[PDB]
């Protein structure tokens, strides 16, 4: 039987200061035993100051963090380049993960 | 007989130039934005005095940062209404967050040219859409069945659109009151009305930061015309 | 008069679109004749190529609709086109579905249904063309149906289209009135077509040189359409008696 | 495009009027007369044959009135191949109503029905209306023995007595004169047979130009019955009532 | 693409009249007559044979035709029309009946549904109304034989005998006198060809004439042996012998 | 006369009507330049206002950080246009990791625009567009008619009295085609390109509208105070 | 399916189908409303034209939507019934989604909407009706009374009427009907309907249909004789 | 009268007019030509120059189907795309199924069948384009002409536009002196010298060449825009033949 | 879970001397539990008798659906159904639920009112057609009414002794099952005359 899912290991870290933010993780991709990349990036600037990571199933990580890229490209277009707030952001990333309820995005996300 | 989408040989669309003769025919709307509100007042125009005229519904809120008012085929803006309140609230539970009135106008102006053989001819309606947001502050729109719209300091819609237009076009400046404002739309009313103003046949409204968007009674209204009777006598 | 312009009756109980449909099939200005032997089934149409820069050997109004069964055309090549590719696709999935080639005969009563129905629904137009159907029938014989675009469609004996149909017609009945017979008496298929070409020469009046003609031959199990060395072999034959 | 040839069947004229229905109207206007008699013990049915022939199956034929089922009968007056169209669906409909709710479909459910696909013909889907008129004659143990009409236009009306097709100003003004509360069904029988005597374009009246029928609780105990009336039976009630 | 005749193309004109209905009654008078007649024991249907050309196989044109084993059906009017209206009568026998009840319809159901199709493209978008009128005779178990004329409007009358087409006026006029209750089927097709030859200006032979029956169980007709209640099909056409052997004796 | 009912009727001469009368639409409206060297692209668009009151209409609509518009005509018809190119400048991007060239830009817009004028119950659309982009190949203009018809070129101008734009641009030709690294000058003579077709009115800090693309800038629009430094 | 727009503008800004679906309703039979101190009558005419008519199954001219809210019309007769039909539905989808029954303005909001969404779509006339709505709001003894027309406008009303001679009848109430106070009494109510119909209606016999519509789902129909004692007492008066 | 307002309607002559007069639009559009040679195909196309602005060599007219078919047409530019775009569906299905790449003569009918399917409806419009098209297939060299009407044929040559009447004599007279045939590199300078001597009709407006071709030997049967000093040649040579 | 053996029933149909009877017992059960002793599983479309055992609610629907389609059969026909007719309009109905079946087990019975031939029929839930000379069985005793009818019947029997021979078939079979039972009806149908006799039967 096929199994949709993998688990690409991986951890990540956010911490909030008073004035600043950073959001942290390690470099390594594995499947099982092995070793994939000791070095393939996992944290993103997605651009109006705000930074993203989707850890656990790569591939659905990926096409997350590619969709929430796409709906800041959109907020611009749609509202005259205002810039996308953190708390809105988060909101859009709900629904984003939501809108597959039924067949989840297999990551924990973090901004 | 012919399309409804047809252009004519000048390059308009005929529909939508015939819907705007409707919309001169509909009562008097006004607006005018001023930096400490919006304000805006439309003509009731009962056919009949039987005709409980609190039921005549031509402001109306969209959210509560954002009003509108009407003028032509009345019954044609309650879709337009319904999806504007319906985009409002779409995008507070998409984003957190108030809409900007420009987006919320541009929301409504993209179902205009929906019409063809969708709906089966374009609005006969014309809607002044009037809010309030954090980048652009307050603001005024002019939402036509063109799929057009401008933004103004202030405008007139409606039969007695042009002559109210002249009038806005020599008392509107940049440092206006919102009283001062409220004042001038009724004087305007007053004037282009068929009938005497008072506060049965006409209706203000206004937005502001604070408050948001009010619809104002008719004992408010009557206080502002007996202070506008006053201040013409004064001179 | 929108009574004219659409497939609906006219106060005389007629089809006007149907009618100027009949007439669009002399455009091409194009004459054809269909004959049987005892184990064939001949056809013949003019070729005319006025242009030298065409290619001749595509032009042509004579089409291989399955193994079996040949079809010729008189109208426009589009139409012709259309109708054959139609013809083509009708045979295969008759074939598919019922585990035997399609007859000659029914294949022509499914084209003619099709075509009854462009005279019926309003927003399909008649194809301005005349199918004449040959084919060696395994059950039939030697066979000969033709459709219009009324819909209508018969056997034949013989049969002839074109703008001179008329002669051709006549010709071939004054022979058939001598003989008493519903065929060609005549063994091989060569003589059957040396008999057509004769009999439209005859008719028309005209003299044919290996070019001015196209020939389809249909025998038991296959159809087939002669080059023009074929044709020159056959013109030859006639000449020397 | 399509446009072009558009006719408009569903559009209301300058006056207010829908052309198509006013149209379809006066096509049943050249329609045989039919007749609807409502009693206190029953209902009958008349109904006229258009020019016949000698040749003509009579007994086998018909044209006019119609079994809806055992206890509702209509009478028609128009197209009979539209006619037959909407007969069809009332059956089902009926049906539907004894399936669901295992008992008889009330009249006027079935007149309602049948009137609202006649009138949706009227308001959207671009096709010409039902050039029919039906009087409905039922019974159910609600309002009892009933008289009903509908037209092109898809509205209904009761009534006591009533006429369509051919001839309905005058066989309605006889009809009011001649009618009665207090009427039994043999009396109702003779007043439609003498309207229809009365109002015919033919030259005289004969069973082989009628179609008859009644609803009775003229059937053994608490029940009704319906009775299409044979050939014969016409022509025996035309020499009772004294037309013959 | 897309049919976008969505809507009628027949319509009430003023005076109330469905003029693509009357158009195509028109269409039907010009048509070559075609009759029926029903006996005791029996029904017939004939009609001419008009060929186009001589150099065209009449035989392979049938004008008359079967619809199920016990009834028959012919025509006047647009034959293209009417070789449709037989492939949808033929398939609408066994969709609508044969397949739900294991037995043919009764001749007045088939007309019937023959009826509604008819009465369809007379009402349903972007058609034109069929341009003949058919005639159907049939038998059945519970009715017996019977007769049938339907109408490019879908309207259907049952017959003892009629004619339509051409000459149907000077027709029917012939077969008031002639017909009665008590004609055998061979009286019957007497009357026909007598009726049919003052319409016929050509030849007037079993090639040229077209005529089949409704009568007696086929037996032989049959194609198989062993079920005692098949007892074979009551249509049967007649042959070109059969009819020049009753025009000897006519 | 006859056949100017719908887009779907050729008239005798082998004319579509409809299709030129959403060209006059263009013609009524305001004014827009086009110009580009070998390393910008630079579009200059006057715009209109209702009245004193009203607000100047947007010309200029960005589709991607590589590529953007200008438009003339009905303004809702080049909302749906720039929505489209802003959909396939992201589809490209998504899927193949890949710019949009704007040769292909132009290709998908001609198609989009021929399918409303074969087909019955639709509409052409009723505008004209400029668009201006930086891709593999170097900076680009395009000009776009409702008709379909798409073309490169160094620089043009649609719009009212453009004319009197796109001969000016035509003497220059040699000159401004050289402005390579110097943003300013190209926008110069941009400005300069559109005020021959200005007559009584000029132009203004509220008026005027500017957007540039090139090698190393990404597309943006300048309008208010931004301006006032050409003006 | 059939998209044709058949309710399109005019070059003067008018739409024909909707302005002619005004005049089905000019034709129709005039309907009148009044509303009382602590009630709402309705008040229908019935053309004499048609007698020898069964007026038990007769469909009556006044229609419950709910059993505290009614609706009467003026114009085409069948296409009433859809909207009426549409309103019955939508009030039971009311109760069945929000747990409450629908007021009298929101159910006159819905019916407009679709009288409305039939002027502007494909392949659809207009509905040649006008609507005079009337009833009580839920734990509420305020009267409502509303008007609908075919182009999908509505408002409420003191007094209104529509259909046939409606512009005589309008005119006997603006005199008649005061505001300050109005019919205080269920009589005062319902003669002041009858005395208006009276204007127009011709003979007081069985013309006249009254319907009366209290507080707290009580709504009832007035007989033949009841109305003609209020048709005798008027005439009484007149006598002067 | 009428019968000329609406698509597929018979007048009573027998004719589509609005076919006829979508023919007016093609032949109110710029020359194009195509020349079969012995081992391929070469197309040639006259480009207005409406101004100096018009970037040189970049609106580019003829398009290449599959990778060994070539497109090119007068009319309507954008109604000549859309047929090619369904050229290319055509071509790509036809791939997918059966493997091989399609014929010029199977590709040919493809394009035939959907023009004349626009002939059929009064919902469609006629394509306001000729069509000359062809390549290289395993039965060798193919050359198409494709009218509004759906109907088309094959040729030693072919010319459509508004100076196709000075084209067509000017290909009559290769077919006369070269029975035997006309080589690859032949055809293209030919092409050049045809365009050229058809510009006389055009003559108002300046103009630029565009060629392309396929050919067995030349190209190893796939298509190729001429370019650079194989272009320039052609030129010259044409150049050279009207002084 | 067995849907055929839920509501328990049984139904048996025989032939005679230009007669036939049907009987069916009044059981409807939830498994166990007796919940109605006056559940009758025998129906009529004018002279034509339906019975049907196996689930109960696909009896009363199978039941409604018939009388359905033969109120329509007669308006347009003309004539009441016969048995045979019926007979393939049942199968019909059967068959066009095949991957989604009644979970039932009909008998027909009847006499065709213009030959005068004793007619009986069964089917499975699917609709193939068991035509009968002698009897036909139906239900959860249908192993035991198998036995009773091969044992007790003979061919030509008068109706007064038919109905002795069915009953007693019936009572015994039911008596037997657990499923089957609470009362019993026994039908006897003549060409012109149909009786119907409630039997008497132990309780439990
Ligand atoms: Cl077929
Ligand atoms: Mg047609
Ligand atoms: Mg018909
Ligand atoms: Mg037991
Ligand atoms: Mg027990």
């Amino acid at each position: 039987q096929f199994n949709p899912y993998g688990d690409n290991g991986g951890t990540i870290l956010g911490i909030a200061g008073e004035d600043f933010a950073v959001l942290a993780g390690d470099t390594r991709n594995i499947t099982d035993y092995s070793i994939n990349s000791r070095y393939e990036p996992k944290v993103f600037d997605c651009g109006d100051n705000i930074v993203m990571s989707a850890n656990g199933f790569a591939a659905d990580g990926d096409a997350l963090v590619k969709r929430f890229k796409n709906s800041v490209k959109w907020y611009h277009f749609d509202h005259n380049d205002k810039k996308l707030s953190i708390n809105s952001a988060a909101r859009n990333i709900q629904h984003l993960l939501y809108s597959r309820r039924f067949f989840p995005y297999y990551v924990y996300n973090i901004i | 007989d012919r399309g409804v989408s047809t252009f004519s040989p000048e390059g308009r669309l005929f529909q939508v130039e015939y819907s705007l003769e409707a919309i001169k025919l509909g009562s008097t709307a006004i607006g005018i934005a001023t930096k400490e509100g919006v304000v805006l007042g439309v003509e009731k125009r009962a056919t009949s005095p039987l005709l409980e005229s609190d039921s005549i519904e031509k402001i109306v809120e969209i959210d509560r940062h954002i009003g509108c008012a009407m003028s032509g085929l009345t019954a044609d803006a309650r879709s337009m209404i319904e999806h504007a309140r319906t985009a409002a609230v779409t995008h507070n539970l998409y984003y957190d967050e108030d809409i900007n009135v420009e987006s919320l106008t541009q929301s409504v102006c993209d179902l205009a040219l929906r019409f063809g053989e969708l709906m089966s001819r374009p609005f006969g309606v014309a809607l002044l859409i009037a809010g309030h947001d954090a980048d652009d502050g307050y603001q005024l729109f002019h939402a036509e069945p063109s799929g057009t719209f401008y933004r103004y300091n202030a405008k007139a819609i409606g039969s007695g659109s042009e002559g109210a237009q002249a009038e806005l076009l020599n008392e509107w400046h940049s440092s206006l009151t919102l009283k001062e404002a409220e004042l001038l739309v009724l004087k305007i009313l007053k004037q282009v009305m068929e009938e005497k103003l008072d506060e049965n046949n006409a209706q203000l409204s206004c937005i502001t930061k604070q408050d948001g968007f009010k619809i104002y009674d008719n004992e408010k209204t009557a206080e502002l015309i007996k202070e506008l009777k006053e201040k013409e006598a004064a001179e | 008069g929108y009574d004219r312009h659409i497939t609906i009756f006219s106060p005389e109980g007629r089809l006007y679109q149907v009618e100027y449909a009949f007439k669009a099939t002399n455009q091409t200005n194009i004459n054809s004749l269909a004959v049987r032997g005892k184990d064939c089934t001949v056809v013949i149409s003019q070729k005319k190529v006025p242009d030298k820069l065409l290619d001749p050997t595509t032009v042509s109004y004579i089409f291989c609709i399955s193994r079996t069964i040949g079809m010729v055309v008189n109208g426009p090549i589009p139409d012709a086109r259309n109708a054959a590719l139609r013809a083509k696709a009708e045979a295969a999935e008759f074939r598919y579905k019922y585990g035997y080639d399609m007859p000659c005969d029914v294949l022509a009563k499914r084209m003619a249904n099709l075509s009854q129905i462009y005279t019926q629904r309003a927003y399909m137009r008649p194809l301005g063309v005349i199918l004449t159907f040959v084919s060696v029938d395994e059950e039939l014989g030697p066979s000969i149906y033709k459709t219009d675009p009324a819909g209508y469609y018969v056997g034949y004996k013989a049969t002839a289209t074109g703008p001179k149909q008329q002669e051709i017609t006549t010709n071939l009945e004054n022979h058939f009135k001598k003989s008493k017979i519903d065929h060609i008496n005549e063994e091989s298929w060569e003589k059957v077509v040396e008999f057509a070409i004769t009999h439209m020469i005859d008719a028309l009046g005209t003299e044919f040189s290996k070019n001015d003609l196209e020939v389809g031959v249909a025998t038991k199990d296959k159809f087939f359409t002669l080059s023009a060395e074929n044709i020159e072999e056959r013109l030859v034959a006639i000449a020397e008696q | 495009g399509s446009r072009r040839y558009d006719s408009r069947t569903t559009i209301f004229s300058p006056e207010g009027r829908l052309y198509q229905v006013e149209y379809a109207l006066e096509s049943i206007s050249h329609a045989g007369t039919a007749i609807g008699i409502m009693a206190s013990d029953g209902i009958v049915l008349a109904a006229e044959r258009k020019v016949t022939s000698t040749l003509l199956e009579q007994d086998t034929s018909t044209e006019k009135l119609y079994k809806l089922n055992d206890k509702i009968a209509v009478a028609v007056a128009g197209l009979t191949a539209d006619a037959e169209i909407l007969i069809n669906t009332a059956r089902i409909h009926a049906q539907n109503y004894l399936k669901t709710y295992n008992e008889d479909i009330p009249v006027e459910i079935l007149v309602r029905r049948l009137s609202d696909i006649k009138q949706g013909y009227t308001q959207h889907g671009g096709l010409r209306p039902f050039g029919v008129s039906f009087i409905y004659a039922g019974y159910d143990d609600r309002y009892g023995y009933q008289l009903y009409t509908s037209n092109p236009s898809g509205n209904y009306t009761g009534w006591k007595a009533i006429s369509v097709g051919a001839n309905t100003s005058a066989a309605q003004t006889l009809l009011q004169m001649d009618y009665k509360d207090d009427m039994k069904v043999d009396d109702a029988i003779e007043l439609a047979l003498k309207t229809l005597s009365k109002t015919t374009d033919s030259s005289a009246l004969t069973y082989d130009r009628l179609e008859f029928a009644t609803i009775r609780k003229g059937a053994n105990d608490g029940e009704v019955y319906q009775k299409i009336f044979k050939p014969q039976e016409i022509k025996d009630i035309l020499v009772k009532t004294g037309i013959t | 693409m897309t049919d976008r005749y969505s809507f009628s193309l027949t319509t009430f004109s003023p005076s109330g009249k469905l003029g693509q209905i009357d158009y195509a009654l028109t269409a039907v008078k010009q048509g070559v007559t075609s009759l029926g007649i029903k006996a005791t024991n029996g029904v017939v249907i004939a009609t001419e044979k008009k060929s186009s050309s001589p150099l065209a196989m009449s035989e392979t044109l049938s004008k008359v035709s079967l619809l199920t084993p016990d009834i028959g059906a012919v025509y006047s009017g647009m034959g293209p029309d009417y070789r449709v209206l037989v492939d949808k009568s033929r398939k609408v026998a066994h969709t609508s009946y044969k397949r739900i009840y294991g037995e043919y319809p009764p001749t007045k159901l088939l007309v019937s549904e023959v009826a509604k199709i008819m009465q369809e493209a007379t009402q349903s978008g972007g058609v034109r109304p069929f341009g003949v009128s058919l005639l159907i005779a049939g038998h059945d178990e519970f009715n017996g034989f019977s007769l049938y004329q339907v109408d490019p409007s879908g309207s259907y009358f049952p017959w003892k005998a009629t004619a339509i087409g051409k000459g149907s006026v000077a027709a029917k006029t012939f077969l008031e006198k002639r017909w009665n209750d008590e004609l055998e089927l061979e009286d019957a097709i007497h009357i026909a060809l007598l009726t049919l030859k003052e319409s016929v200006e050509g030849e007037f032979n079993g090639d040229t004439i077209e005529l089949a029956i409704i009568g007696d169980e086929n037996p032989d007709l049959l194609g198989y042996t062993g079920i005692p209640t098949d007892k074979g099909p009551r249509f049967r056409k007649l042959t070109s012998q059969e009819i020049n052997d009753r025009l000897e004796a006519l | 006369n006859n056949y100017d009912g719908d887009t779907v009727t050729f008239s005798p001469t082998g004319r579509l009507f409809q299709v030129e009368y959403a060209l006059e639409a263009i013609k009524q409206g305001s004014v827009t330049v086009g110009l580009r060297s070998n390393t910008h692209a630079v579009l200059v668009a006057l715009k209109r206002n209702a009245d004193e009151l009203s607000s100047y209409q947007k010309k200029i609509i960005k589709c991607d950080e590589h590529m953007g518009l200008s438009l003339a005509g009905l303004a809702p018809d080049a909302r749906v246009l720039s929505n489209y190119l802003r959909q396939q400048c992201n589809y490209s991007s998504l899927v193949f990791n890949r710019k949009l060239a704007v040769e292909r830009a132009g290709h998908l817009l001609c198609d989009k625009a021929q399918k409303n004028t074969q087909s019955y119950g639709g509409r052409p659309y009723g505008v004209g567009l400029l668009i201006i982009g930086y891709d593999k190949s170097g900076a680009h203009l395009l000009e776009f008619q409702p008709s379909g018809n798409v073309t490169e070129l160094y620089g043009t101008a649609i719009g009212a009295r453009s004319q009197g734009a796109k001969t000016y641009l035509e003497r220059t030709l040699d000159t401004f085609i050289k402005i390579d690294g110097n943003p300013d000058e190209l926008i110069k003579a941009g400005v300069e390109a559109i005020s021959q077709s200005l007559r009584d009115e000029s132009l203004t800090v509220d008026n005027l509208s500017i957007a540039i693309v090139g090698k190393d800038t990404p597309f943006t629009i300048y309008d208010g105070e931004a301006v006032a430094k050409y003006i | 399916g059939y998209d044709r727009a058949l309710s399109i503008f005019s070059p003067d800004g008018h739409i024909f189908q909707v302005e002619y679906a005004l005049e089905a309703v000019k034709r129709g039979t005039c309907a009148v409303g009044v509303k009382g101190k602590n009630c709402v009558v309705l008040g229908c005419e019935r053309r004499s034209t048609l007698k020898l008519q069964d007026t038990r199954i007769t469909p009556s001219k006044v229609s419950k939507i709910d059993s505290h809210v009614v609706l009467s019309f003026s114009g085409l007769n069948a296409d009433s019934r859809i909207l009426i039909e549409k309103a019955r539905v939508e009030a039971q989808s009311h109760r069945l989604t929000l747990e409450d029954p629908v007021t009298v303005e929101y159910l006159t909001r819905y019916v407009a909407g679709v009288q409305q969404r039939y002027t502007q779509s494909g392949g659809v006339r207009p509905f040649g009706v006008s609507t005079l709505i009337a009833g009580f709001d839920p734990r509420d003894d305020e009267p409502k009374l509303y008007q609908t027309e075919p182009s999908g406008i509505y408002s409420s009303w003191s007094a209104q009427t529509i259909g046939r001679n409606s512009k005589t009848v309008r005119e006997f109430l603006e005199k008649n009907y005061d505001r300050k106070e109005p019919p205080a009494t269920v009589e005062e109510c319902v003669k002041l309907t009858v005395r208006s119909l009276l204007e127009v209606v011709q003979t007081g016999a069985k013309n006249i249909e009254i319907t009366v519509v209290k507080p707290d789902s009580d709504i009832v129909a007035l007989s033949s004789e009841e109305i003609n004692q209020y048709v005798t007492q008027i005439e009484q008066e007149k006598q002067e | 009268t009428g019968y000329d307002l609406s698509n597929s309607v018979f007048s009573p002559d027998g004719r589509n007019f609005q076919v006829e007069y979508a023919v007016k639009a093609v032949e109110n559009g710029t020359t194009s030509i195509g020349i079969k040679c012995n081992d391929g195909v070469v197309f040639a196309v006259e480009k207005l120059i409406t101004s100096k602005l018009l970037v040189p060599q970049k609106n580019v007219k003829i398009q290449v189907v599959d990778r060994h078919i070539g497109c090119v047409y007068s009319g309507l530019i954008p109604d000549g795309r859309h047929l090619v775009n369904r050229g290319r569906e055509e071509a790509a299905s036809f791939k997918k199924l059966y493997k091989t790449p399609i014929p010029i003569p199977a590709f040919a009918d493809r394009l035939g069948q959907y023009v004349q399917a626009h002939t059929l409806y009064n919902s469609v419009r006629p394509f306001g384009v000729s069509t000359i098209f062809g390549g290289v297939d395993k039965n060798g060299a193919h050359l198409y002409m494709l009218e509004p009407s759906g109907s088309y044929w094959g040729y030693k040559g072919a010319a459509t536009g508004k100076g196709r009447q000075s084209a067509k004599a000017e290909l009559e007279k290769l077919v006369d002196h070269h029975p035997e045939g006309l080589s690859a590199r032949e055809a293209v300078k030919q092409a050049a010298k045809i365009i050229y001597l058809a510009h006389e009709d055009n003559k108002e407006k300046d103009f630029e060449l565009e060629i392309s071709w396929c050919s067995l030997s030349e190209t190893n049967g796939l298509h190729k825009f001429v370019k650079g000093d194989l272009l320039q040649e052609a030129i010259d040579f044409a150049q050279k033949e009207i002084n | 879970s067995d849907p055929s053996s839920i509501n328990g029933g049984i139904v048996v149909a025989m032939t005679g001397k230009d007669c036939v009877a049907i009987a069916c017992d009044l059981r409807l059960g939830s498994q166990s539990l007796g919940v109605s002793n006056k559940f009758e599983k025998i129906f009529h479309y004018g002279h034509v008798f339906l019975g049907i055992t196996g689930l109960a609610t696909d009896v009363t629907t199978l039941n409604e659906m018939f009388r359905y389609k033969t109120n329509l059969y007669k308006l347009k026909e003309e004539r009441a159904i016969e048995p045979e007719t019926f007979t393939q309009l049942v199968s019909s109905s059967l068959y066009e639920r095949r991957f989604g079946p009644y979970f039932v087990g009909p008998v027909v019975a009847g006499i065709n009112s213009k030959s005068g031939k004793p007619f009986i029929a069964g089917f499975d839930l699917i609709g193939c057609i068991d035509e009968a000379k002698d009897f036909i069985v139906s239900g959860t005793a249908s192993d035991q009414l198998f036995g009773m009818c091969e044992s007790l019947y003979e061919p030509n029997l008068e109706p007064e002794d038919l109905f002795e021979t069915i009953s007693q078939a019936l009572l015994n079979a039911a008596d037997r099952d657990a499923l089957s039972g609470w009362g019993a009806v026994v039908y006897i149908i003549k060409k012109d005359e149909v009786v119907k006799r409630y039997l008497k039967m132990r309780q439990d």
